[PDB]
């Protein structure tokens, strides 16, 4: 009789103790006499634990519960493209049902060892100083690390906008299918994000998954887990996606408050032990897959938010280890007028050079370098003392080429816009420029060869590198614009 | 047939009650005990097990025998909605608490109900001048947005309302509805008297705000329920009525401060810091129902405590996601003598955008960002070497910064008690211009002390030729 | 004579900042005190916490 | 054997005792052991029942009797305590014979609500001149005492008593202020000479003084102010006014923790429970002005709070801080310079004085306190030597007089009438011309040029209280003679 | 109501002390400085003195007390003159070795303080009631509160201390019978003062008699130092 | 030479804990103290009536960053009789062993050193 049915024995807080359920499995689904579904974490002789996805005022002692019989999954496909689902893959936006292809698991093993691929594919930013300092790659997971309010969905954001080179394409290799997750957010701001992307025609290749602090503690844990399931989707179909977290701080408070409220014994700050095997079970799932599985490949962009600064915490340390690098993001550098506030210093990419652009590696080469030794001339000329030659000439190209890095939220540059300014930069045809002309600079600079020298934008575009004939052609239009007013 | 019970335990404002009859009251109920003093009112936590529920008092337990009696009332703590609730003080029970007789209301909605659909969302970019130079400069609130007033004790987070309150809510139009969560019982007496003497209350009349109290002499059951019933008024006006309101909560932490001296009698494992585990979530619910939807527009202007001016508190560092709109308050900047004390650096908004403020209005405030920051920068050298060290351009920075800060500084009408200067009311077209002028370098010969404490920018070169007759 | 003349202050500057610098250490030692305090309470609560574990 | 009004102890241990019977008690209800011991059934739950212990629990043995008191714990409260000593239960114990109450109070009151109240407007002189004019008391008020070890935390509470002897011996009663002093955590000489020092001073007839020493059960520690603030509460309701003084609130909080530890309750911050928020603010809120139907009676109260190292950004400190009207720091380095009281101008605040402070004050003094707060600013940053130019200098000089100004010795209160005229001075300049070790002479030499001559100006701030505008012009020329001599 | 209401000087024998830093009369006073600045030398003096002056007994407990030092000083104090077997001996010893478990650890103080109490109600003298370290006295509870079950409260210390620090401070004090002053050092944990066992034990202390070394190194003895040295009855 | 007291202590709050006994400072169970104390109380020196005999202790404990603050190495100090405090940074001047004179320091003294060495040194 119990085997497929159960009663409540108490609940509470999200939480109820039924009785019975002697044949249902672990993690499995399950539907109470209210309506409200939920979901089976702890297995006892006595009774089973189940969390709530709804609120817990339905639910009462004596009720009857029903089993699905399935693990808990998500509807997968193109078909979700442009919609905005929940946990579960429901649509919340109110434009009718979601046509599915296909149903994947929430919990999904990674990806074999044998069935890789080295990183090699670049993932446009659109931002210059992270395409030409820290490159992204199809296959890899760069963090996004820093306080609030300084910018780090601002990075994500540009980069979904920016895709909008290529997904408007004919040619499917090249496109890049973006999944945000927001988790956490008050639904106000998630209206507001998908407005914003409708605004740039970006929502068509944009999946959008909700998971608002309203919403129960079950919804924000399983959330990140159901949409990379679908992500993986395009990665299996020899397709390129593109997936955000933001953010994983939240989700780990909220994998903390089933934990706690299960009775299960609490790590460090309340922590469960296994909360590390939560990120790390999530961000292996992406990666770049052999050319016999698809040449398919799965981005990761995980959002972390620290408190005062301190990335020695527990949370940040624990995905720092697993991400492939992290972008760095201070406040006291947005104020500085460092935007977007970028550490180079802190903010590396494990992938390298390999993700990055060729054209754009040639005319930035020791540049990450060069801006460090920048920061050392920087630090030292503050004794108040005299500079030679040396360490002024640095310390003055150094200086703008930190101004040069500065771009506008909602603005992504294309390569063919990024390598000629960082070209002027590297070089030395910026250092006789004062700092508050830099700005202008680069917009001026940009319309002069767009009227004039536009056939070198057209071959940097299209072969992606520099040749003897092409450095000089470029070599020229760039003095010739400097003589220019 | 009304469902009957006896008392099992009584610890603090936990009472655990339980019922003879197989038929149990669902969670968030409330039930209520026959007292000498009057009547004790309950609410549902939790389904213990065996016809054995928890639940939280909504006052004093003194006086509560095992095993007495027990009648439930069949719906969760419901409070009168409507124009009768106007004018009148109502209790975190939903009754009237100003002797003034029973809110003959026409409907009567329970605290407890579920947040706006994400298709309900309307998002909108319309700013809202107050008239407060260091807001509207740097942090600009937004019409039917969240505002949030964070800050240690004694920083200035309930004067910056009133303020607000005497700028906005007379030439507002709308509703209003003021809640004050776990204060000074004092504070809302006199906020009583403001609102009969500017008329904004009138007994004989009408009025154009509603006051509900939950302050912090109230138990702790009440501190945390005071924050809904508040709430459940506005959203009426909201959708019901489709009218503009102005929902004013002072303070909001102690809604979470209220439920984490029970959340251990509930029998929760504290998380860190004493917080019960779920912190997150009904500080979610909370602010997910506080915000503006497709039937009307509310701006709400919570204040939120910061314990030990600890800003990375969970408390706090959960709050500042729930708002459009940030103004901290550092009491490292109220001690020197600035008021409001408001920290331009960490203040931020959604409006600070030139696509809404204009590219000008964006240009200067980050002038006033970056020299503000540089000065920042070198305050360890300052206290260890001082300006002679600092070169010529770093020193020109200072001295402007200095005056940039001084001039953030704003007599407040209702402050004037304490200043001993009239109130100042600038507009923010005034505001802009004004500092531009001193980024400029168009005032660096008037000395500092004439930014201080001075409202238009015209006064400070008034200020300044006062201050040569003084000298001899 | 010009020379005496920045040694004198070059003494003087030195003076004040070894005493600003100093009076700083002492300022700086006490917020090492209740940090140091706060790691071994905070330290000690998880362990509290992780052994009143019942049911 | 009757398990409804008695039952039989079951354990004791950690200061608690775990009874079995007493099904008819209530909820923090007074009790009784076979030894004789008071407790409280802090918690009842359904078999046994929490009692704490305010005795030693080498008194409370297992399986002894216990009765019921059948009343709450009560304290006995009314005119007949005035120069009588008692502990936490209001048993006298300074040895004058028991204590003459009209009647008994709950230990346990509820403030009064919104409606029976009016804001302050009663001025409340201190005899300190720097306090009654930065941050001064109000009838109703509640102005907090917090400062570091040996900063004189008491005495600026201990002078308010003995100034109160002016109006206390007059025939008029809403002139008089009873005074209510609590010392709790304290030491028997400490407090004993503490006593002795009130009646040298003849101001014991008009105090009443309750007990609980650090040798004191804990417990009693934390019943202390709750019961001696309904011993005051009295004089409000009856029309007349009162003054508690609690000296210390922190210590309690500590004792109560100890308690809170025992009966094991989650730690907090700095091992303090969360509810010890609702410890001193139930205690404070019961301190206020009452309409003019209740009686018009009021009841000041002054909390006091011990800090370590100057950091006012502790838990404790900031949980009171959020529930007096106003702080009056006392830093340690100010008193050693010799400036006593030690008052930090820049901390110190009073959130309802101009209201309840002389109009007489509030017009010679103008902004004194917002200039003080800059005063620090400029005077600690031209401290290093530099040189500064004349608008910072000038208010350099005018800054360093009225520092000194505000200076007092203890045990030597002023009339309100004798501070107006030495803060008028100040603001004007008269003292800058002044040499700076001569500003203490001059004070007592100003003041009997006054009574000497321009005496009738001292008699018309006395009565009046106010400045009128001929007055204001009669001053002037007084001082200013005076000045030029 | 046997508590005195007024407090006085209690003359002790050393200029640098009643001039400077006296003592109270049944108060506490804080010895700081370790060997090296000749301790032990400094207390085996305030016996003689008080002995000859006031003619009151001294009382000496060690908290866990190191069983090296306890046994030079038993010996030391035969060659001063404090302690006479054939003739008559001025001062009572109670050690309580650390190598014993934390129950009587913390419970030495009480032992010492009864035979001190002893002289104060009976016979009505001046007694002196050395105890060294009043450091280890809270370290012992916190160990004992530590295996009871007892929850830790800051830092780690016991709830229950502050009623125990009154429950051996507040015993010590002037009666109208005799009186009792304590002589006990004190140990700066990690050199703060913010830590509560510290800051507990200074809110009883009246009085502080520092020992240098940088004293003793100028050729001044005793080592203590005048500017440290300070009272709470310093006053006119 | 115990070499080091410091993995003894973890060892037996490992003990202690697996038994589920109440946890301290750091983990410590509160009779750690009152493990070292009975262990270094029972070297000495045996007057002449007893044999003579004596028993010398270097216990070693190692500090994590220099923090001598520690619970663990607080017991220690406290109960030892002078400490032989080394340094990694003066290690790497060269001067080997590393033996921060200003720190180490000897509660007996000369009272154990050679008088031929005494007057040097
Ligand atoms: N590139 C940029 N240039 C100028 N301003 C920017 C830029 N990027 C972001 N901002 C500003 O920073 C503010 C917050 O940015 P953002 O949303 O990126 O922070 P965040 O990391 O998402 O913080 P939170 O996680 O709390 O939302 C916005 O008001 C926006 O105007
Ligand atoms: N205005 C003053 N001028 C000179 N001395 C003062 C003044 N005020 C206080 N003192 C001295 O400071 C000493 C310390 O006593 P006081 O009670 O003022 O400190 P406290 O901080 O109140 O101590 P506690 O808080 O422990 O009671 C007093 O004995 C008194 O002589
Ligand atoms: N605009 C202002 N100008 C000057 N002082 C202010 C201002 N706002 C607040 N304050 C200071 O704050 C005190 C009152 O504190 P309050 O603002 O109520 O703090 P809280 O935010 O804790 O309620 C007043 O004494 C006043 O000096
Ligand atoms: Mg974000
Ligand atoms: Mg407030
Ligand atoms: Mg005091």
């Amino acid at each position: 009789n119990l085997n497929e049915t159960g009663r409540v024995l108490a609940v509470g807080d999200g939480i109820a103790r039924v009785f019975g359920l002697n044949n249902i499995q672990a993690e499995e689904l399950v539907e109470f006499s209210s309506g409200v579904k939920g979901m089976a974490l702890n297995l006892e002789p006595g009774q089973v634990g189940i969390v709530l996805f709804g609120s817990d005022r339905l639910v009462k002692e004596g009720e009857l519960v029903k089993r699905t019989g399935n693990i808990v999954d998500v509807p997968v496909g193109p078909g979700l493209l442009g919609r905005v689902v929940d946990a579960l893959g429901n649509p919340i936006d109110g434009k009718g049902p979601i046509d599915a292809a296909g149903r994947s698991r929430a919990q999904v093993k990674a990806p074999g060892i044998l069935p890789r691929r080295s990183v090699h594919e670049p993932v446009q930013t659109g931002l210059k100083a992270v395409d030409a300092l820290v490159p992204i790659g199809r296959g890899q997971r760069e963090l996004i690390i820093g306080d609030r309010q300084t910018g780090k969905t601002a990075v994500a954001l540009d980069t979904i906008l920016n895709q909008k080179r290529w997904n408007n394409g004919s040619d499917e290799s090249k496109k890049l299918y973006c999944v945000y997750v927001a988790v956490g957010q008050k639904r106000s701001t998630v209206a507001q994000l998908v407005q914003t992307l409708e605004q740039h025609d970006a929502m068509k290749y944009s999946i959008i998954v909700a998971a608002t602090a309203s919403e129960a503690a079950p919804l924000q844990y399983l959330a990140p887990f159901t949409a990379a399931s679908i992500g993986e989707w395009f990665r299996d179909n020899g397709k390129h996606a593109l997936i955000v977290y933001d953010d994983l701080s939240k989700q780990a408070v909220a994998y903390r408050q089933l934990s706690l409220l299960l009775r299960r014994p609490p790590g460090r700050e309340a922590y469960p032990g296994d909360v590390f095997y939560l990120h790390s079970r999530l961000l292996e799932r992406a990666a770049k897959l052999s050319e016999k599985e698809g040449s398919g490949s799965l981005t990761a962009l995980p959002v972390i938010e620290t408190q005062g600064g301190d990335v020695s915490a527990y949370i940040p340390t624990n995905v720092i280890s697993i991400t492939d690098g992290q972008i760095f993001l201070e406040a006291e550098l947005f104020y500085k007028g460092i935007r977007p506030a970028i550490n180079v210093g802190l903010s590396v990419s494990r992938v390298g050079s390999a993700a990055q652009v060729k054209a754009l590696k040639q005319v930035a080469g020791s540049l990450k370098l060069f801006l460090a030794q920048y920061r050392e001339v920087a630090a030292f000329a503050q004794f108040g003392s005299d500079l030679d030659a040396s360490t002024k000439q640095t310390l003055v190209r150094g200086e703008r080429l930190t101004q040069l890095l500065k771009q506008n939220q909602y603005s992504p540059l294309a390569t063919e816009e990024q390598v000629p300014l960082i070209y002027a930069g590297v070089n030395g045809h910026l250092d006789g420029i004062e700092l508050s002309r830099i700005g202008e600079f680069e917009s001026s600079f940009l319309s002069y060869l767009k009227s004039n020298h536009n056939e070198l934008l057209t071959e940097i575009r299209e072969k992606g590198e520099l040749s003897k004939e092409l450095l000089a052609s470029l070599k020229s239009a760039t003095e010739s614009f400097v003589a220019t007013f | 047939t009304p469902i009957t019970g006896k008392v099992t335990a009584v610890i603090g404002a936990i009472v655990d009650v339980h019922f003879e009859q197989s038929e149990l009251p669902a969670i968030l109920n409330a039930l209520e005990i026959k007292t000498p003093q009057g009547k004790l009112v309950l609410e549902v936590a939790q389904h213990l097990g065996e016809n054995t529920v928890r639940t939280i008092a909504m006052d004093g337990t003194e006086g509560l025998v095992r095993g007495e009696k027990v009648l439930d009332t069949g719906g969760p703590i419901s409070v009168p909605v409507g124009r009768e609730t106007l004018g009148r003080i109502i209790n975190v029970i939903g009754e009237p608490i100003d002797e003034r007789g029973p809110i003959k209301s026409k409907l009567r909605k329970p605290i407890h109900a579920d947040p706006p659909s994400f298709a309900e969302q309307s998002t909108s970019a319309e700013i809202l001048e107050t008239g407060i130079k260091v807001v509207d400069l740097l942090a600009p609130y937004a019409r039917g947005g969240k505002i949030g007033l964070f800050g240690g004790a004694g920083v200035g987070k309930t004067v910056f309302i009133q303020e607000l309150i005497n700028n906005i809510a007379k030439a507002h139009g709308g509703f209003s509805v003021f809640t004050g969560v776990g204060e000074r019982t004092r504070e809302g007496n006199d906020l009583y008297r403001e609102m009969k003497e500017t008329g904004v209350i009138n007994l004989e009349g009408e009025s154009k705000v509603a006051l509900v109290f939950g302050q912090m002499n109230e138990p702790p059951g009440a501190r945390a329920r005071v924050a809904l019933t508040g709430l459940t008024i506005a959203e009426y006006f909201r959708d019901e009525e489709g009218q503009d309101v102005l929902l004013f909560i002072d303070n909001i932490f102690r809604f979470t401060q209220a439920g984490s001296e029970v959340s251990a009698l509930l029998g929760r494992i504290p998380s860190a810091v004493g917080y019960q585990p779920t912190l997150a979530t009904d500080m979610g619910l909370l602010q997910e129902r506080i915000t503006t939807t497709k039937k009307g527009s509310v701006t709400s202007v919570q204040a939120v405590y910061v314990p030990a001016d600890d800003l990375t508190d969970p408390a706090p560092a959960t709050t500042f996601a729930h708002l459009d709109a940030t103004t901290v308050l550092s009491r490292g900047i109220s001690e020197l003598g600035i008021y409001p004390a408001v920290d331009p650096l960490d203040s931020k908004s959604r409006l600070l955008d030139a696509a809404v403020v204009g590219q000008e209005h964006y240009d200067v405030a980050s002038k006033v960002q970056e020299t503000l920051q540089t000065y920042k920068s070198l305050q360890d050298i300052i206290a260890i070497l001082g300006m002679d060290e600092l070169s010529e351009q770093d020193k020109l920075t200072v001295e402007r910064a200095r005056k940039i800060q001084r001039f953030l500084s704003q007599p407040f009408a209702v402050a004037e008690v304490f200043t001993g200067i009239p109130g100042k009311l600038v507009r923010l077209k005034d505001t802009v211009a004004s500092f531009k002028a001193v980024l400029e370098g168009k005032y660096d010969n008037i000395p500092e002390h004439a930014f201080y404490m001075v409202g238009g920018i015209e006064d400070v070169v008034a200020k300044a030729e006062k201050l040569a007759a003084e000298a001899n | 004579q010009g020379y005496a003349a920045e040694i004198s202050a070059r003494r003087n500057a030195m003076d004040n900042a070894s005493k600003n610098a100093g009076d700083m250490i002492n300022r700086y030692s006490i917020l090492y005190n209740r940090t140091r305090q706060a790691v071994i309470t905070n330290e000690l609560v998880d362990i509290i916490t992780g052994a009143s574990s019942l049911g």
